[PDB]
């Protein structure tokens, strides 16, 4: 079902590929 | 933080970046 809402497991496997080396935390 | 901005709200592409160290 496409949306907008980005979450749970989803949320981190989108900041870990776009961060890569930079990391989120 | 980045579950209400991205989940319950809505967070683009680059806002996402923004996230990132």
């Amino acid at each position: 079902f496409v949306n907008q809402h980005l979450c749970g497991s989803h949320l981190v496997e989108a900041l870990y590929l776009v961060c890569g080396e930079r990391g989120f935390f | 933080g980045i579950v209400e901005q991205c989940c319950a709200s809505v967070c683009s592409l680059y806002q996402l970046e923004n996230y990132c160290n």
